[PDB]
Formats: structure tokens, sequence, C-alpha cells
RNA sequence: UUAUGCUAUCAGGUGGAUGGCUCGGCUCAAGAGCUUAUGAAGGACGUGCCAAGCUGCGAUAAGCCCGGGGUAGGUGCAUGGAGCCAAUGAACCCGGGAUUUCCGAAUGGGACCUCUCCGUAGUGAUCAUUCAUGAUCGGGAACGCUCCGAAUUGAAA
RNA sequence: UGGAGGACCGUAAACGGUAUUGAUCUGCAAAUCAUUCGUGUGACCUGCGUCUCGUAGUGAAAUGCUAAUCUAACCCGGCA
RNA sequence: UGUUCGGGUCGAAGCAGGGCUGUGAAGUCCUGUGGACCGUUCACAAACGAAAAUCCUGGUAAUAGUAGCAGCAAAGCAGGGUGAGACUCCCUGCCGCCGAAGGGGCCAGGUUUCCUCGGCAAUGUUCGUCAGCCGAGGGUUAGUCGGUCCUAAGACGUACCGUAAUUCGAGUACGCCGAAAGGGAAACAGGUUAAUAUUCCUGUACCAUUUAGCGUUUAGUCUGACGUCUCAGGGCAAGCCGAGCGGCGUCGUCGCGCCGUCUAAGCAGCGAACCCCGUGGAGAGCCGUAAUGGCGAGAAGCGGGCGAAUCUGUAAUGGCACAAGUCGGCUUCACCCCGGGACCCGUGAAAAGGACAGCUAAAUGUCCGUACCGAGAACUGACACAGGUGCCCCUAGCUGAAAAGGCUAAGGCGUGUCGGAGUAAUUCAGUUAAGGGAAUUCGGCAAAUUAGCUCCGUAACUUCGGGAUAAGGAGUGCCUGCUGUGUAGACAGCAGGUCGCAGUGACCAGGGGGCUCUAACUGUCUAAUACCAACAUAGGAGAUUGCAAACCCGUAAGGGCUAG
RNA sequence: CCCUAACUGGAGUCCGGUGAAGCUUACAUUCUAGUGCACAGUCUAGAGACCUCUAGGGGGAAGUGAAGACCCCGUGGAGC
RNA sequence: GGUUUGAUAGAAACGGGAUGUAAGCACCAAGGCAACGAGGUGUUCAGUCCGCGUUUACUAACCAUUCGUUCCUUUCACUU
């Protein structure tokens, strides 16, 4: 039952990848603490906030604000965003 | 003022919900009894036999 | 601005994606024989049955 | 041209003007037309093909001289008035003002030692009861009774 | 070259009757006949590469695993593009399991909120007991048993 | 001076609905529009919430209103 | 159907026309089309024969290329584009509508209508390249805004009790819910996108809980926390005026007109009224307010304490074409603070939360809503509906009492989504009409008259309150120069000159009076033909009942009246 | 009102686009009289009438809307 | 009705008419120390206007067009 489906790219969403922003497309179920703690354990890049909407086709994209520098690059190319 | 369309742009509240139990909007939200299942008001479903007819 | 709770939008959310066009590939596979469903609706109609 | 509508609605938003405050270069439509996004927009507010009309406010010399010769007393006549007395001036404020410069007036009076406290009474009820119709009516009646300690 | 027209026929349009077919329906007979706190039925939402409806399934989501049958194709109603699965025997059918979000008898408190609050992690109510543990709650086409119980109508009122 | 009143005038604020028996009457509208009108500091108007209902409710009482339905609503059943 | 005899891709059924037979029901045959079934002998069954039921379902006429696409907001024209196609889409200019709503903000509701791109078969009262349409893609980011928390009217649950019984029922005890307009811990300025923004970014902050270090309770109070009317004082948004400075407009002559000249929370400071405390000693009375008032049961005066809105300083670098960016004054609502008075046979909510013992550090602050319309096109009324929901809360300059009406800003629009044409009758709504002036008509129905303000003057009758704006009259503009009150805004008044048919020059805005009937009055009423003399009303009178009552609901448990 | 006139804006008339509905057994160019269930465009006897189109307001079609709501009947109801 | 062998409609000018003496400039103006100043007089029986006429071809009434042939046929009185 994880909390993550996968990130979430539009123009939009790869506006925020200089500002070290992700978006993700994750479990409408989940809170802010587990998609923190279920990217951590994922990636273990540490995370400063969640940001954090459910949207009108039934989905919810959250926007993970890192904390070390270059970590939105380091996961974007990780995953091929980039 | 009138009784027909004059007084009929006044709905714009309700007074029945989408009710849990069956997913009809049949739950009163004053009485908290669906008029179709009896969620509210019972734990078996309402259910009449002057619903169908007489069988025979 | 109607205040929704999560069931409320969830459910408009699928009457949302319900209200679009039957895809070209489905008319082309079934020979045009399905070409649409009861569920197309228009906003400016009949309210929907969703709150 | 295509629709510039658009280009016009996002040029209002980013000049913090109206709709029709806009003016758009009809010689330079293609420009406009190539505008798409807020700096486009931007870059053509400060190349001077987009640029936001002046406001036509409501001009008021006109109105500045009327009150010029309604501050002299003119253009204020009987035909001019047409609220009733008691709405272009309220009679409390009138007996504010008035019950006000007469109480200042006696109290000054009290302060220099020109108005003892035996008759300061008597004329402060005196104005309480109306005696006086403005400040130089209760100094004429001081100095034709003598109320001050003239010496 | 007599228009606007009238009647009969013919050709064509609009239309969907008749005819033909039919995986549906109805009726009768014969079997078999309960399920649910080990959380049902029913519903909400999700669920497909392109998937809107229905159907199936439940974050393992038109599916997963095991024994038997079948064996060459499969990828639902619904033989489209591109892929995938299958001779390590699939698809499909029978049997046995796993997963089985929220509500719902719904049962930790709460519902105009199918979600929300407390988390000290949930046996709500009524009961039996050795206080280990256990029972009842809902659904089922009609039938069965118990109790309560009209009027139209007929008598040509 | 004072600021009382189920006081007065008054709005296309709000509420009501007099007369034109005008317009319209297969209408903008299954009762609306124009002009003309009544109340407009109170027995006032009104939002939202909640409650009272079928031989029952509500009614400053017309048998009015109770979802375009009222001298007994509406839905299904008795009912072919 | 049983049974006998059969027909058919060398073309069955059905369908349109025609020949023949039969009194006829109908049968058979031929021509054309068709692409798979169809009859007959003797008997037997039926969901077995239509011309009709204001019959039912479907298709389709005549009316008819007619009514509507007009009345409540009469709106478009030139040039240039795009396009195959332009009154209708885009730009520019000109001319216009709303401008206390047709603008701005948002509740309920809608539910993607929001934004970009591509189309015009349907939708749009015309067309359309346009679009709230069609198709595709994208868009909503919160410790600080709300919900969440609290309780109100009042619901719901468990238990008891009742009931033949319950999913049914009043009460009690314990709980739990009940407000996106009541209470409420805290965030502001600027930037950014196509669409998000007190949420994202920059700057500067603030609140809560828990953990740790340093010590304490004052613990019972206060606040939350209260109606209607009226009014004083203080502040402030908005508005307005003068000087300087920077742009735009006008420029026949003039030197004016418009825009701007900006600066948030947070932090620090002062504090007006009221109240309290220490002194004080006031009567042939004194101190006050707008007003009421206060005083030996202690006034004035002098000190002190508690104590607001705002203001000042910082935030000082943000945005402004990095163009100025500096100053003075007036006013200030309907917004905020504070205080007084009056009224009630109306007495005008409760609880959570908050203050009194906190200071520093760190971490944490989950969940939901957030797009867009909010209405003459996004809601509701079948509709892109002249209604209703919302005029629910705000709204600038001039005139003016004014938020009335008229003319203009800003803002929204030329979509209250058909155009050309100027040629009858008739019609909807208006303007004017000689002489007469209600002769019209059931009836002055309709229309007309008058109308603002100041001053003079004002009858019958009366419950002494009124009638009353009774009635009947005069003045009113503009210019020159002044006066008085006020601290001031502003208000009031005077002299002379002068134009016109007309000075509330438009807009705005009572016609008046007399005699009866009826009801006292304000109010209520047949939503959709009756706004009345009917209903209610205060006033009057009668009746029941001493409370385990009278009256009433329930089958009962138990209840309303009754926290009487 | 005597007694109507002129003018304005919107309709109407004409033109381009869009575009329904209601009456209807059939035929139908009628007028007079008679007859007929006693109120006829269709019968009988006469008289008129070439056809088509446009505008007009409404004489007739006992014009259309509608199983009369007045009166009666029903061993029909309801309320009081 | 007229149509270049022409005054049919329009312009220009004039005649005949409607209103009432335009803007700018000069002087005067009750006054005001001045700045200003409603307004009066002269230029001015002015200015503005005419869905009426005359003179005048200055522009536009030009360029065409179709019927009076059934229509093809050589059912012909034709012309390759
Ligand atoms: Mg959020
Ligand atoms: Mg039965
Ligand atoms: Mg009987
Ligand atoms: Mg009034
Ligand atoms: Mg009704
Ligand atoms: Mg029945
Ligand atoms: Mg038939
Ligand atoms: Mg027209
Ligand atoms: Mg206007
Ligand atoms: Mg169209
Ligand atoms: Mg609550
Ligand atoms: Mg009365
Ligand atoms: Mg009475
Ligand atoms: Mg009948
Ligand atoms: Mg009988
Ligand atoms: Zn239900």
């Amino acid at each position: 039952m994880s909390s993550i489906n996968y990130p979430f790219v539009t123009e939009k969403a790869m506006m925020l990848l200089d500002e070290n922003k992700l978006q993700f497309i994750v479990d409408t179920r989940s809170n802010k603490k587990q998609i923190l703690e279920d990217v951590e354990k994922m990636y273990g890049f540490k995370v400063k906030s969640v940001r954090t909407m459910t949207t009108m086709k039934g989905m919810k994209k959250a926007v993970l604000a890192f904390e070390e520098p270059e970590a939105a690059h380091e996961i974007a190319t990780r995953i091929g965003l980039m | 003022m009138s009784k027909g369309t004059s007084s009929m742009g006044k709905r714009q509240k309700r007074t029945h919900a989408k009710c849990r139990r069956c997913g009809s909007v049949s739950f009163n939200v004053h009485t908290k009894q669906c008029t179709s299942c009896g969620f509210g008001k019972t734990s078996r479903m309402r259910t009449y036999k002057w619903q169908a007819k007489c069988k025979y | 601005m109607s205040h929704n709770m999560k069931g409320q939008k969830k459910r408009l959310a699928k009457a949302h994606k319900q209200n679009t066009r039957v895809p070209v590939w489905v008319i082309v596979k079934t020979n045009r024989k399905v070409v649409s469903h009861p569920r197309r609706r228009h906003w400016r109609r009949r309210s929907l049955d969703v709150k | 041209m295509s629709d510039l509508s658009n280009q016009r609605k996002l040029a209002s938003k980013v000049l913090g003007c109206g709709l029709d405050r806009v003016w758009l270069n009809p010689e330079a439509s293609e420009e406009i037309a190539s505008a798409i996004t807020r700096e486009d927009i931007r870059g053509l507010i400060e190349e001077g093909t987009i640029k936001a009309k002046p406001v036509k406010g409501v001009s008021r010399g006109r109105a500045r001289a009327l009150a010029a010769k309604r501050k002299y007393g003119h253009c204020k006549g009987h035909g001019s008035r047409k609220g009733k007395k008691g709405a272009r001036t309220p009679k409390k404020e009138q007996w504010i003002k008035k019950i006000r410069a007469l109480r200042r007036r006696l109290k000054e009076l009290r302060a220099d030692g020109a108005l003892d406290k035996s008759v300061y009474c008597r004329l402060y009820r005196k104005a309480k009861g109306g005696e006086y119709r403005s400040v130089s009516h209760l100094n004429s009646h001081l100095e034709s009774e003598k109320l001050l300690k003239k010496e």
C-alpha cells in the first residue's frame, strides 16, 4: 500500500525543478507524514515540507520541498523525468 | 409573488442527502433517516408488501 | 464556492470524468455499433444526483 | 490577425488596468499576436507597443469656480436651496456650537479673574437658559450691566 | 407550352410497417435449498497502454497462488494500433487458498460530512458462564409460525 | 434645550400588490412587465439553523396554506 | 399441432400494379423487386380477422416559409486584418449603455462552466472564422483564510419504562451532535502564472502544543458576554483644496484639465473618557454637560495609578519608465475606540477559549475546502427564461437634503444575441392640439393639473393629542460688494446691477375642499380574479380552577399549559 | 367628449436569414327561399360565378379552445 | 413622366422664405485698490438654415438588356 504512485510531470510541474521541488501523484488516502516518510524511504533524500492538493480527476498531487540542494534534479535523473 | 415559477427559485437548499447504506439521495437531513432503505432508523432494510402488488 | 467534504468532491470528480465521449478506437473496434453511453450530460441541464 | 483578446486580457492583468484601457498598436498587430506569456507582454509594454490609455477623470475646474463663489456667499439663494432648513444645518449642532462658545468665553473670564464665582454661576445658568445669542451678545450684556471686576 | 390545379399510374426522397430470422421472455415440471461479527448482501470510490458505460476485481485492484481437466493459442460485452502472456502448458472450467479501501448488522466516538476524531491499538448493545470463552443482531424469490388488523365491494340502498 | 411615538413624507433598499379591468394571454412568465400605488423604527423585513403534518399540522380565520395538488395532500397497495 | 400429399437459389415469404374464377368472404395466376423458407388433404386448437373507442404507439402533413426572432436597456459606423466564406470574430478611432448597479467581494447552489490550442454536423432565436458548444491538454499548494473546537433553538444514541410487538412512544440518567454570517490563539507587504495565491517565492514577523533548563500559583474572580432608540468626544479609510516636482491632453485665443507625487503587519513609546487612591474643604450656593446632572453619605482645585482607537519611530528595501517620489490644510461617513442618557407588564443566550508566572532553546503544527460563475447566459423556475435566490455586503466627481433622478470617472459592456428598407392601413408606448371644459361614462376610468425650499397665513370639528403641507398667498436665476454665528467645515442674511416668454428654467416633485355610510386607529387576508365594511387589536364582560387544580394530548409509560 | 388631426419610437407592410403551433371525414367560387330533428356552402328550385396572388379588419363556417361549472337524473360521492 | 434633338433629380449662384442680430474685436457696465465683471451698444434687419422656384448640362439620366423566335429540327423556307 505504497503512498507514492509516480512523479507528476506537466509544464507547471517541471517549473519547480529549478526550485528544488518535485511534484508527485500519491495515494489519496495518505497524509503529509506518510508521503514524507515514504519518499525518504524510497530515495533517502530529506524532505522539508509537503504541499498536498487533491484534483478534480480524483487524484492527489504532492509537492515535496527538499533540504539538500539538487535533490530534485538527482531524483529526476534517477527516474528519467529530465 | 406567485406559487409557480416565482417561488421556485428559492430551491437553493436540500432536504435529502446521499445516504451511506444505499447510495441513494434519500437520507433526510432533519429526521436522520433514509426514506428508501431506512438507514438511521433500523438495522434491517425497510421493505413493505405494498411496494409491489398482491401475488394473486 | 460550495464547501464540499472529501467524499463529495470525489463523487463530483467521478461525475466529471464520466462526462466524456467514447474513445475513437472503441467505435472502430465495435464496427461503430457502440457509439454512446447513458452517462453523457451537460453541466447546464439536470443537476447531478451526487452530493 | 488572430484573436488578440487573450493578449488584451493578459495585458490588462499585467498593467493593472481595465480591459478597454489597453491600447494595442494597430500597426504592430503581429507583434502583439506573438505575445503569449506575461514576460512577452511585459517586454511589449516596456517597448511601448502595449500601453494603458490615460484615465479620463471628471474635470473639476468649473466645480472649483462654483465652490469659490459659494464660499464667498453667492450661488446659494432661495432658488438653489432645495432641502429643508434643518437638513442644510441641523439645530442641535447650532445649539452645540453656540453653547460651547458661550461656556468657553465664561470659563476664560472666570480664569483671568474678571468674573468671580457668584456672577459666573449666574451667567453659566443664563447661557444654559438661552439668554444670550452669541459671544458678542454675552460681551455686550457684560459691558451693559458691568459684571466684570473692573479695577 | 394553360399558370395555380384535379385524378390515376410510374421514378426518387422521408419513413420503418409487413415478411424472414432471433443468444431474450413467459408458463409448467424435476431437483436442490440457507447465508452473516473468520465482518455478508447492498452501496460509494478506485481499478484497463490508448478504457466513457456495463461486467469483473479491491491499493496484489478485468487480477495472484496451488491440485485436477483441456491444449494452442490468449489478451471480457467489443477479432482497433502497439505490446504483453503462453510448450517452465497459459486462456478457459471445477476444487482449495491469498489479497479483499470506505460505508453497511457496522460494532472505539461522530455523522446534511460514505469520510472524519481519539489513539491508551478498540469485545457497540443485550445476555450465558468455570468469568477461559460463547450466543443474538443483517440478508434470503416465495413458503412456514405467532400476534395485530381495514375499506372499497355484495346484499342491486 | 430635549429626542418619545405599533408618528409623518419618501426611493426601482426591503416588503406588499391598489387602479389601468393597459401590455402579454399557443406569453419573458403554468400570473410576468410598465405606469400608478400601501407599509418603510416595528404587531417591521429577511438570511441560515431547528421544530409542528394528513381526519393531522399551521392559520390576525379565506376552508387559506402544508413543494404549480387541499371542504381532507402526495406515493404505493386494497384495485382489473 | 397430428396426419396425407408436396413447392423452393432453374429463386420461398413479403411488397406495387394487373388478368381470371367465385354472389362474396377470398383464392389462384402474370409483370417488377426480393434473397430463404412456404403450403395442401382429412381432423383439431387459439394471445384468430378493425373503420371508428375526444382509442394507444410511431411516422407525417395542411396551417406555412406563416407567428416569433420588436414593447422592460431603440447601437452601431470608417479603416485595416484574419478567413474559402464576415453586419455579426480581432485591432484602431469615432459614437454609445450601466455607472449606490449591468461595477467590486462572497454564502447556498452549480461542478470544470476556469485557462491554452484546434473545429463549426448539432446548441446560439440570424450568420459566424466567434462562444458558458464540440474535441484535446492543463489548472486549485495554508500552523496564520475558513472548516476543525464551543455551545444555542433543537436533534440523535445507550439504559430504564411503555407497547401484542417494533424500525414505535413521553420522561428521566449518562453521552453525543447541532452555526463556512453566534463565540473564536496567530501574517502582513511585494513578486510570480495561461489559469493558483494572506497558501508558492523574497523580506519582516506572529500563534499553539509537547520535550528540556531556570521558579512560582492570586485560584477565585474577570473576560468571552450581549436588547432597542438617541447623542457627545477622539481617530481613520474614502473624498476635497493650496505650493513644488514628473508625464499626458488641449493649444482658433487662453493657461488651464487629468494622472502620480506611494510605505503593510510585527516591534518600541505616549495615552482621551470612565474608574480608583492620597489631599482638599463648598452654601444669603457652587462645579459641569449636547442633554440628564454632581456635592459634608464630601463638590471645585492639586497630585498619583489603571487606561483606547489612532499617531510617531523602526521595519528601509519593495515596487514606480532606477519620473518625480518632498510638503501643508479641510472634511471624514454608513468604519473603529470611548462615554453619557432614555425605554421596557419586552430584561435582550450559553459554553469552549482567554488574563492573572512566566523566560530561553529545539522540533512539530495531521485532515478537508481553495479553480471558475455567484447571476438580464455558469444557481433555481423544462430554456442563454424580463421571475426568484442577492441588493446579501461595499461603491468615486458635479447638481441636490440625499445611496432620489440627470450627467460623467473607474470598472463592465455594444450579447437585456437577427439584419436591410423608409412605402400604406391598423396597432403598443409617447409629444402637441384651436374654441368649449366632464357635455364622455355605470362612475372624471385614463390623462391633465399642482409639486422643492423660505416667509406670511391657516377653518369646521376634536378624544385637546390633532385636523395641518389644511385652505389662500409672496419670493426664488445670474453678476458686483459685503455682513452675522461658528474654532472650522459650512450656515443665515443684506445692498446694488442685469437677462429671459419662463429662475425648484432640465431632472425631481401633493391638486385642493365640503357632506354622508362603514370600520376606531398601525396591522392581517383568499400565493394564481375578492386588500373589503371581513380577520386581528387594545378596551369591556362572562365562565372554570386553590395546583395531585381547571382545560387538553397519549393505548400506556408519561406529558402540554409549566422554570407557571 | 364635441371631432378628430399632425408628429415621434417600436411593430405591421416590403426585402435577406432562421423558423414552430392550434381547428382539419370529404369536397368546397357562393347568394336567396323552401324542405330537412323546426338555425343548410353540399338537399330542392332559381340567381350568380374566369382563375391565381397580395393587403385589410373580422360578417358567416350555429369559427377554435372544453365529455357544461346553470337545471335534472344516478337506489354515485365528499365536507358540514 | 424624363433620358444628351435633355432642365428628370443633385450641386453652385440668385430669388422667395424660417429664426432673431452670430463668433472675435472696440467702448461702456452696478461695482472692486486691483485682477475681474452678469450684461448693454457698434461691426450686424446680422449669423445659421430651407424635404420651394429660376438661371445653369457643372456631375449623374450612360453602357446595355430581354419579349415581339414554341425549340430542337434540316417535324425545315434554310447559309457551310
Ligand atoms: Mg490543503
Ligand atoms: Mg401477497
Ligand atoms: Mg351493496
Ligand atoms: Mg411612507
Ligand atoms: Mg400548492
Ligand atoms: Mg389506487
Ligand atoms: Mg387503424
Ligand atoms: Mg425589423
Ligand atoms: Mg448614465
Ligand atoms: Mg446558427
Ligand atoms: Mg459542533
Ligand atoms: Mg380597518
Ligand atoms: Mg372585527
Ligand atoms: Mg356531459
Ligand atoms: Mg332507482
Ligand atoms: Zn439509504
